[PDB]
RNA sequence: UGUACAACGGGGUAUUGUAAGCAGUAGAGUAGCCUGUUGUUACGAUCUGCUGAGAUUAAGCCUUUGUUGUCUGAUUUGU
RNA sequence: GAAUGUUACCGCAAUAGUAAUUGAACUUAGUACGAGAGGAACAGUUCAUUCGGAUAAUUGGUUUUUGCGGCUGUCUGAUCA
RNA sequence: GCAGUCAAGCGACAUUGCUAUGUCGGCUCUUCCUAUCAUACCGAAGCAGAAUUCGGUAA
RNA sequence: GUGAACAGCCUCUAGUUGAUAGAAUAAUGUAGAUAAGGGAAGUCGGCAAAAUAGAUCCGUAACUUCGGGAUAAGGAUUGGC
């Protein structure tokens, strides 16, 4: 079993779901659903589209570049699959998957900071600009 | 490797040989319902959990 | 020399791949060609039950010697976990991400000289020689880009396909440091690369193989 | 199945039905192939002989080298371009349908094969394995 | 004439008449062989469809050339809560079939089974089983006497059950009663085990088990009046043809006068009982089990049933049973499971089914997720959050 | 007259794709005042942040610790 | 669908129809046979061709969910709608 | 067929040379017959194997 | 208003709401559409459908009664500010 990465959005593609399309370059690239595979062959750019995770990689919506991500990788050399490192890696997976939502937690407050005092700006100018609608209010 | 040369060459007809799991196949079932385990084979530090699920 | 079969297939080297320090032969079927190898291999080396991309032509989508085994991107992790399980230390396992997943046929190598299809890139190139330790060039036998298909070398010696020139002949067994011999294999087969495995103490073809092909391979080889 | 065929053979989709015109893999100087029909289908009434991936079809070369052309040989199809079921769960196709031309003992006419090649019909077929330089 | 062509008819003969079954539930035509060597056990057991789902298994199959290989495959998930006797039925054999002696009821029922003696049940003063309740006691001798009689001349016994509806997320709230033959010791050790579990309630695990093999028999889809061309497939004729061209257009020869009855008219599609056979139980689960959906290569405490629930169904919650392929009948149907019914050898039968992953993708559209924390992993913190 | 039913509402699961409005030292370039040589003030398709935002969600999706409403309308049946 | 004392549930089956079909692949075995060429049985096992019954798990197809976005002419004074 | 040939019976079998003047056809459909092309089961054939011929029931 | 146009569509002045209708969307039809791979393999026969359609620029063969073929054929662009 192996969860593929969607080529334009890289979300998981479980097996028996999604398509996936060989070229004449001997690679392939899979798509989880339809809507990405229609998206693809009408040459769209994943970058400039904003429903996919390659926008919010490169508009910086969220956390791009971080230490827990370097645990993932494509393991080209093998391990000789230690009873105790199975445990290990059991745990340290879900220690990782925590410590990554806090990190992205964080990033989205970050990013999302100083929204309140613009709403607060707005509803300043909302009601200095009507004085006769508050005044019929009372 | 030296094992090869140590290793006697396969005696075309003889009880007290090598069991040449081709045998073993035959005396449980056959070709054709015989179920080879691909575990049981590789090398670990511990025959223990030879059998056990990754 | 020893004559054995696939379950009708007479390309031992299709479903199989031999070497110095280990085998891999095709899952599919039954263990008659498993019990072939032991006859003459018996447990002095591993013998593993492998499948590569859930094909049995595992003998042509995998190349390596006895210091390094590759397997292209196709191969699952649980083909990847068994190998390296059931083979020693000594025998590295590198996955490789070529465009061309064929690194039996694109690969035709010894355990000292290794020659590529010219297309591989010289990433891929320098991890098949640091991984097999063996020296690399990008070379083709009279034109046959596939060397791992109508080439088989080894430390004794090597053969390959018949339509292979004089000139040719003599640039290969330059290049690879190795007698080399043009002829044909399993009665006029000239894949000769697929048709047969072959180390340095052990040939194995299929039983097309006429006596001829048997007494040219054990002469060149260095068998007897 | 026909000669050359070292196993069973997976149901898949019917992409190339007779008539069919499917582009050469092969160094043999043929460019297209043309299905005038499919080995080992059972015909059956108003229902046109298809093939698949790894099928072996016979067809009369219509571009490249006229020697080749007006003579009708056995094929075998390498690229389907149509979504097959694959047992690994994927629903893969490939961007041309194309085919190469062997004996009926399946020896490959060229001595090599040229794109990537379907897995259904490299494993089937030992020939065109050895002969692909890639495979899916 | 020979019509210079010959071709297969359209349609099996067999199933017809192409009517509407009588009941959705499908009576249970033959059981097994009946062999009173083995311990008293059910032969069949009631449970409704929950959709479906896939699933990859590690085929072991020798021989085939998907040996040790991953293969996907579809698997059907009915819901099977547990089932209580309600009564037992004494059959007698007679030179014209067998015939039923006497029924015996127990000693209380529950509201399911009283509901489905009444069609206006709101409106119904509940007299359900009144004089029967009061002939049961004050002298325990009258059932006993019916129990003595079914012991002396009774050949095959069958056990009432019905389904703990309530339990279902249908809302139906009615459930169905069946005959279910019992299997194993003599005919007195049959009534006497049915008797013990007279207002108790029979698990699942204790009749059927995973590698087990049944028979799927219920009602089919409906569709209603249906064109031959879907009926029966028959071919479109060219174009734009005179009177119609969706319908077979030569129904018969001048002579005989009459229209054959095997001419495929249009008619009634569906909702036909079907029968079948040789279906492999991939997996047996369990309401108070938390993981359901989990193996032992998949690690994940996750339940079976898709995120936000299957369609049209509610979710599962209590035990259910998975099959490999597909049952006749739509979800939330009644569907009543059976034996193989004869001693099956195959290979395919001894065939050990372990589930490598299960899928519990939301079944309401393209999913992308198994559970909802992975959903929050991959999207992340919302608007909504904060 | 109660795990009773129905209309809404809250969540889960999905579809699409970043809503109105605000501000911008982004914005090819063209104009008033002035006096540069990042002048300023105007027009400016688009783009940027609120905003994976906004909208729909069963008419044959799942759930409902909430709000409101409903629960004696006619006929027939006898060994 | 009336009449079967009424309704309801669970059952038997007189009777009518009836279905599965065919070739390949491993082992048998390069074994019996055979001077050579070549080359099989049976049993066991695995697929496929045609036909028949189901069903949307996955994928393909339909859009009046007119569900969500964009585009042109025109109209509501402009934006929104 | 022509012209012979001998002969059990009242002429059988064997035997001698050569030797279109009409409109029906095709797509779908159901059924029936065997005088069996293929499939099941068997016998005889120079069936050593393989392949093949005929014959018997069987739609 | 858009648009070369009284081509096609919306709007103002002016004139109409007249075609028996309530509920459902069964088969089959009438009118109009979509469809994975092949692209005529269907059919008596490319029957029907489809495909290019306006404008700007390059280019335009055989024949010819030199007047035509010709918009031959085949190619590049089309929005907004």
């Amino acid at each position: 079993m192996r969860i593929y990465q969607c080529h334009f959005c890289s979300s998981p593609c479980y097996p028996g779901h999604g398509i996936m399309f060989v070229r004449n370059d001997a690679k392939e690239f899979r798509f989880c659903r339809s809507k990405c595979h229609k998206a693809f062959k009408q040459r769209r750019n994943p970058r400039k589209l904003k429903w996919t995770k390659a926008f919010r990689k490169a508009a910086g919506k969220e956390l791009a570049v971080d230490s827990t991500l370097t645990f993932a990788q494509r393991r080209n050399v093998p391990v000789r699959y230690n009873r105790e490192l199975v445990a290990t890696t059991l745990k340290a997976m879900a220690r990782i998957e925590e410590i990554r939502q806090k990190r992205e937690r964080a990033f989205y407050k970050n990013r999302m900071r100083g929204n309140k005092e613009k709403d607060f700006l707005r509803d300043k100018k909302l009601v200095e600009s009507n004085p006769e609608l508050l005044r019929i209010r009372e | 490797p030296e094992s090869v040369k140590n290793l006697k060459k396969y005696d075309p007809e003889d009880p007290n040989r090598r069991k040449l799991a081709r045998d073993i196949e035959a005396e449980n079932g056959g070709a054709g319902v015989f179920n080879v385990n691909l575990k049981d084979k590789y090398l670990l530090e511990d025959d223990e959990w030879k059998n056990d699920i990754m | 020399a020893t004559r054995t079969q696939f379950e009708n297939s007479n390309e031992i080297g299709v479903f199989s791949k031999l070497t110095n320090t280990y085998c891999l032969v095709a899952v599919g079927g039954s263990e008659n060609f498993y019990s072939a190898f032991e006859a003459e291999l018996g447990d002095a080396i591993p013998i593993v039950h492998t499948t590569i991309a859930g094909t049995r032509i595992i003998g042509r989508m995998t190349a390596g010697n006895r210091r390094g085994l590759l397997v292209p991107t196709q191969t699952t992790d649980q083909e990847l976990q068994h190998l390296r399980n059931s083979l020693p230390d000594s025998v590295k396992i590198q996955r490789v991400e070529e465009r061309l997943s064929a690194l039996g046929n694109v690969i035709c190598c010894n355990d000292y000289v290794a020659l590529v299809h010219p297309d591989i890139d010289r990433e891929t190139e320098e991890l098949i020689s640091d991984v097999l330790g063996v020296e690399v060039f990008r070379q083709t036998i009279s034109g046959n880009i596939l060397v791992g298909s109508y080439c088989s070398l080894s430390n004794q010696g090597g053969l390959v396909h018949p339509q292979t020139s004089v000139q040719d002949q003599e640039e290969l067994s330059s290049l690879l440091q190795v007698p080399l011999v043009a002829g044909t294999v399993n009665r006029g087969s000239s894949v000769v690369g697929a048709g047969m495995v072959v180390n340095d103490y052990l040939a194995v073809t299929g039983l097309d193989t006429t006596a001829p092909e048997l007494s040219v391979i054990e002469s060149i080889f260095r068998l007897q | 199945s026909g000669n050359g065929a070292q196993g069973t053979k997976f149901r898949i989709s019917l992409g190339l039905p007779v008539g069919a015109i499917m582009n050469c893999a092969d160094n043999s100087g043929a460019r297209n192939l043309y299905i005038i029909a499919v080995k080992g289908s059972g015909s059956r009434l108003n229902r046109l002989p298809a093939a698949s991936l790894g099928d072996m079809v016979m067809a009369t070369v219509k571009k490249g080298k006229p020697e080749l052309r007006k003579k009708v040989m056995p094929a075998i199809v390498v690229r389907q371009a149509k979504s097959w079921r694959r047992r690994d769960g994927v629903f893969l196709y490939f961007e041309d349908n194309a085919g190469v031309i062997a004996n009926p003992k399946g020896e490959m006419k060229g001595s090599a094969i040229t794109g990537p090649v379907g897995k259904e019909c490299a494993d089937l077929w030992p020939r065109v394995a050895s002969n692909s330089g890639v495979v899916v | 004439s020979h019509r210079k062509y010959e071709a297969p008819r359209h349609g099996h003969l067999g199933f017809l008449p192409r009517k509407r079954a009588a009941s959705i539930r499908a009576r249970v035509k033959a059981f097994p062989k009946d062999d009173r060597s083995k311990p008293v056990a059910l032969t069949s057991f009631l449970g409704y469809k929950a959709g479906m789902t896939t699933i990859v298994r590690d085929l072991d199959r020798p021989g085939s050339k998907f040996h040790k290989r991953e293969v996907v495959e579809a698997v059907t998930v009915v819901d099977t809560p547990p089932v209580v006797v309600v009564g037992v039925v004494g059959y007698v054999e007679t030179p014209r079939g067998l015939r039923s002696l006497t029924t015996v009821w127990a000693e209380h029922l529950s509201d399911e089974v009283k509901r489905r003696f009444y069609k206006n049940w709101y409106k119904s003063k509940k007299k359900a089983f009144t004089k029967y309740s009061a002939k049961y006691a004050q002298d325990g001798a009258g059932i006993e006497r019916e129990l003595a009689r079914i012991k002396k001349y009774a050949s095959v016994v069958r056990v009432l059950v019905h389904t703990q509806i309530r339990k279902t997320p249908l809302a139906q709230k009615k459930a169905h009663l069946a005959e279910i033959q019992l299997n194993g010791g003599s005919i007195s050790e049959k009534v006497d085990w049915a008797r013990e579990h007279f207002e108790k309630t029979v698990a699942v695990d204790s009749v059927f088990e995973q590698n087990e093999m049944i028979d799927a028999i219920a009602v089919t889809k409906g569709h209603g009046f249906e064109g031959v061309t879907h009926r029966w497939g028959t071919k479109k004729l060219p174009r734009k043809t005179h009177r119609g061209l969706r319908k077979v257009a030569c129904i018969g020869a001048w002579h005989p006068a009459h229209v054959m009855w095997s001419v495929a008219r249009a008619g009634q599609r569906g909702y036909h009982s079907r029968t079948s056979i040789n279906h492999k139980i991939y997996r047996v689960g369990k309401g108070d089990d938390e993981a359901n959906g989990a193996t032992s290569f998949d690690r994940t405490k996750k339940t079976i049933t898709p995120m936000g629930g299957f369609v049209h169904y509610g979710e599962i919650k209590n035990d259910f049973i998975m099959v490999k392929g597909c049952i006749p009948g739509n979800r939330k149907r009644i569907v009543t499971l059976r034996k193989s019914l004869y001693t099956n050898t195959s290979r395919k039968a001894l065939e050990e089914v372990s589930l490598k992953w299960i899928d519990t993708a939301s079944k309401f559209g393209k999913g992308r997720f198994q559970t909802p924390a992975e959903k929050h992993a991959f999207m992340g913190t919302l608007k909504k959050d904060l």
